[PDB]
């Protein structure tokens, strides 16, 4: 029941997915070094990391099927609204149940709470994003169903500033409809139980983040010694 | 409108 094309785009956002994010996170040294002690002591490390990560959201966004049929406004709107969303679905990858952390390959480049609260944001961002990567992880996705959703964060007509609202939502229903039918077809039960609405329901979640994030991010970019230490796509990507 | 760096990386 999944038909040949939506076997084809799913295969599209799997290798665009591993064509931009890279297990081993061996880029991560290029980064500012984290700081652990204590004022914004970790605002350059994760601040590089946000920025990168951007570039490969960027990177997947493009691969994804009609997304650049889009006018190149509209690209800008979607990506300008979605990133940092997806950056926190593309987190769970690394985010461990174990301690409550994002663990990529080392040490120095686990992040917890207060690594977090070191980058200048407050339980209020905190508290539900990891009760989020917490209620992500639960669901298990399959790594097919991990794309589709990261896919249709992306094309949501409903982002501010979007104009060919109706190009967006067809680009977006086709991809919904891929991932309906392959949790039907491909996820066994019990795991596939209201599989579809919970998802549906997690970029609901995001938003609400998406929300707080940026009020804590204007907070925190209202003074200029701190949005001294972003890095210029982020003042461009989070920025006015 | 105004984010060269995220249209270059879009091109
Ligand atoms: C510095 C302040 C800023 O608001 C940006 C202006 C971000 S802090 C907070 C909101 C936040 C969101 C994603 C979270 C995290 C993401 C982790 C990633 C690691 C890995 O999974 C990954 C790899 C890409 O190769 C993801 O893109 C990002 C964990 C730590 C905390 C991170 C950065």
């Amino acid at each position: 029941k999944l038909s040949e094309e939506q076997q084809h785009i799913i295969a599209i956002l799997l290798d665009a997915h591993h064509k931009t994010y890279d297990p081993t996170y061996a880029d991560f040294r290029d980064f500012r070094p984290p700081v652990r002690m204590s004022p914004l002591s970790m605002l350059p490390h994760l601040a590089d990391l946000v920025s990168y990560s951007i570039q490969k959201v960027i990177g997947f966004a493009k691969m994804i099927p009609g997304f650049r049929d889009l006018t190149s406004d509209d690209q800008i709107v979607l990506l300008k609204s979605s990133a940092i969303e997806v950056i926190m679905l593309l987190s769970n990858q690394s985010f461990t149940m174990d301690d409550m952390s994002w663990d990529c390959g080392s040490q120095d480049y686990k992040y917890d709470v207060t690594d977090v609260s070191k980058a200048g944001h407050t339980l209020e961002l905190i508290e539900p994003l990891i009760k989020f990567q917490v209620g992500l992880k639960k669901l298990n996705l399959h790594e097919e169903e991990h794309v589709l959703l990261m896919a249709i964060c992306i094309v949501s007509p409903d982002r501010p500033g979007v104009q060919d609202a109706k190009l967006v939502e067809a680009i977006q229903d086709r991809l919904s409809n891929t991932l309906q039918t392959y949790i039907r077809c491909r996820h066994p039960p019990p795991g596939s139980h209201q599989l579809y609405a919970k998802m549906i329901q997690k970029l609901a979640d995001l938003r609400s983040l998406n929300e707080e994030h940026s009020k804590q991010y204007r907070s925190l970019s209202f003074q200029p010694e701190n949005s001294m230490k972003l890095t210029p796509l982020v003042l461009e990507v989070f920025g006015n | 409108k105004n984010h060269p760096m995220l249209m270059n990386l879009l091109k």
